[PDB]
RNA sequence: UGUCCUACGCCGGCAGGCGCGGGUAACCCGUUGAACCCCAUUCGUGAUGGGGAUCGGGGAUUGCAAUUAUUCCCCAUGAACGAGGAAUUCCCAGUAAGUGCGGGUCAUAAGCUUGCGUUGAUUAAGUCCCUGCCCUUUGUACACACCGCCCGUCGCU
């Protein structure tokens, strides 16, 4: 199911030419889920983000 | 055609048209591998806009279909949801290879 | 520490990089 | 499909090698199409073909009038030949489906080209 | 492929232009050229032969794009 | 910028884009002269048509050029629409779909030759998880050594993009037990550098 | 920028001639009237009214001399070219790109370099994965290096 985070802050951007974005993301539905996703492009503070399925947590080196 | 405002079918056209999820491309000696990523909703209006203008470019390009009436089909068919769009497949394509490398 | 060096080791490095790039009268 | 093609396929699963071969027939509509005449070519088929394999593919494709053993000559006999040429270069099964002995996976050739997805 | 979009109008695509541009619900050169199957320049022509006759409104002009619409 | 880049070879090479192929002249003389290379590069009999596995072939440009000479081939292929290209085409060799990194289908001791179009550079890299690069690329070459005829000849067209494509595949080919090497056309130009891996059984 | 820049009058459709003025220069060319763009017509998916190569002829200009077409104008035919397997160049704001306009080289070419403005965007505010350069530590891995084998079988003078 499609669902509908906001970020709270950004931790880094990652990658090997530092091509994504690791930020970190919680959900309306319930303020006390917090996971931590890799989202490329231009991030900054106040977008809403889009999970197609929120099962696992990005992590990259 | 649609009978009202314009705006309306470009922005469902933008909105229907946004790759949600695709791939980046990693690997450390030759193996390359290929791991699925978020697009933020900046970079989905700007792909949507890119996948927009290649539809339009490339629909035709080669007889009386004019340029303003391509855009036009292309941006109404986005907006409805429509496969004829390429912006549509392409997009639906990008999600459907990030599933596909999860 | 052991705990810090895990948790560097599982995080991103961020921070600081200066990238120099780019009237009246 | 031409029937040497068929005739030399095996099954591309590791745990059925590599005794997978042969597979077996099934034909709705058959297509003839022209092929030029080698003789070399139908002469050095038939000491590397399969002819128990050749037989039972054509008893899978419900066809019976082919010679029972492996014809070896110096290309003297028109009639033989020309047979083995229209039965294995312009037979085509565009549509059918091709079936495995120890794992039962099915091949639907279909217009007119088998798959092999995993 | 090969298109082969007739010189001049026949009389059968005559009798179908006057029986079917008044209902298309949209007018433009290149998508009466590319269903009738005839020359760009003849829907042109007939397209300001039909503004003469009047059965077909204008919305805009310009060099190169014409677009006109019903009368209701 | 490459058609690596672009995504696996079921679903770039599509129906739009092999139709804009197959109308490409240049790509017609590219393909005829080094299918002409290739035939010239194995050192078959003359005056006797081997047995060719072409794998790559898609189009069937390098088979059009092999049927024009009088050989006989069978053709490999990943994409059904780019197969139904080459059905139009009114082609005379038979078409077959499938991966070739999962084996060839054939019995030992078939082929007197290979010839293979643009088909190595591809599987270096990996576009989902469950496939592993170097087990499919070893699957490949040890499938590949099992139906030839020991003693025939493999030619291998490509264009590697740098030395570690090219250093992982040679590693592949001679951990599968074939013998051989590599040739080189025109290595120190640019437009002119092909690449060709010839191999054989002892 | 100029005694080669040319204003203007006459002739020939144009290539160009004739005559008379201005200028050693923000004065005359020159309110430097340019191209793209804008409006209307025709064309219409066609190796086509696209693209112009390569040719034939005529005329004129520049000069001791033009043939191996110096150069321009006109007329006549219309090749490849259907967006380029594959290697690579440049780039972040008035920037790239389209577009035309001057100087040096010149008895006359048009083709290199330097400039000029006009129309003016997409993408990112990043990384050390590939390349190259510079730092800190080190010479511990591998290579070099040492040791061993230094391919074996029979056959005559």
């Amino acid at each position: 199911p499609i669902k509908l985070a906001r970020v709270t802050k950004v931790l880094g951007r990652t990658g090997s030419q530092g091509q994504c974005t690791q930020v970190r993301v919680e959900f309306m539905d319930d303020t006390s889920r917090s996971i931590i996703r890799n989202v490329k492009g231009p991030v900054r503070e106040g977008d809403v983000l889009t999970l197609l399925e929120s099962e696992r947590e990005a992590r990259r080196l | 055609l649609t009978g009202e405002n314009p705006l309306q079918v470009l922005v469902n056209a933008i909105i229907n048209s946004g790759p949600r999820e695709d791939s980046t491309r990693i690997g450390r000696a030759g193996t390359v591998r290929r791991q699925a990523v978020d697009v933020s909703p900046l970079r989905r209006v700007n792909q949507a806009i890119w996948l927009l203008c290649t539809g339009a470019r490339e629909a035709a390009f080669r007889n009386i279909k004019t340029i303003a009436e391509c855009l036009a089909d292309e941006l109404i068919n986005a907006a409805k949801g429509s496969s004829n769009s390429y912006a549509i497949k392409k997009k639906d394509e990008l999600e459907r290879v990030a599933k596909s490398n999860r | 520490p052991l705990a810090d060096q895990i948790l560097a080791g599982n995080a991103v490095r961020a921070g600081v990089r200066e990238k120099r790039r780019g009237e009246e009268y | 499909m031409k029937l040497l093609t068929h005739n030399l396929l095996s099954s591309h699963v590791r745990g059925v090698g590599s005794r997978g071969f042969p597979l077996r027939l099934q034909a709705t509509e058959v297509r003839i199409c022209p092929v030029e005449f080698n003789p070399n070519f139908v002469a050095r088929m038939i000491p590397k073909v399969e002819w128990s394999a050749f037989l039972e593919a054509a008893d899978n494709l419900r066809l019976i009038q082919v010679p029972k053993g492996p014809v070896e000559g110096y290309e003297e006999n028109e009639e033989f030949l020309r047979t083995m040429h229209h039965l294995l270069l312009e037979v085509e099964v565009i549509e059918g489906t091709l079936q495995c002995p120890e794992s039962g996976r099915m091949f639907p050739i279909s217009r007119g080209i088998p798959n092999m997805l995993l | 492929d090969k298109l082969n979009n007739l010189v001049l109008f026949d009389k059968a695509t005559y009798d179908k232009l006057c029986k079917e541009v008044p209902n298309y619900k949209l007018i433009t050169p290149a998508v009466v050229s590319e269903r009738l199957k005839i020359r760009g320049s003849l829907a042109r022509a007939a397209l300001q032969e039909l503004l003469s006759k009047g059965l077909i409104k204008l919305v805009s002009k310009h060099r190169a794009q014409v677009i006109y619409t019903r009368n209701t | 910028r490459r058609p690596e880049h672009g995504g696996p070879p079921e679903l770039f090479y599509d129906e739009t884009e092999a139709r804009k192929y197959v109308r490409n002249s240049r790509m017609i003389d590219i393909q005829t002269r080094m299918a002409g290379r290739a035939l010239e590069l194995l050192y078959l009999p003359e005056n006797k048509p081997c047995y060719l596995l072409d794998i790559g072939c898609g189009t069937g440009l390098s088979g059009s050029y092999l049927s024009d000479e009088g050989h006989y081939w069978v053709g490999l292929d990943i994409s059904p629409a780019m197969l139904d290209e080459a059905v139009d085409r009114e082609i005379e060799g038979d078409l077959l779909l499938g991966d070739m990194g999962q084996g060839i289908p054939f019995k030992p001791g078939t082929f007197d030759g290979c010839i293979s179009i643009s088909a190595v550079q591809w599987l270096c890299n990996a576009n989902k998880k469950s496939e592993n690069p170097a087990k499919r690329l070893y699957c490949f070459f040890a499938s590949l050594f099992s139906v030839l005829v020991r003693g025939s000849r493999a030619v291998l067209q490509l264009y590697p993009e740098n030395s570690e494509q090219l250093e992982l595949i040679t590693t592949q080919a001679t951990k599968a037990g074939f013998s051989g090497g590599m040739v080189v056309d025109y290595p120190n130009s640019a437009k002119a550098k092909k690449f060709y891996l010839c191999l054989f059984s002892g």
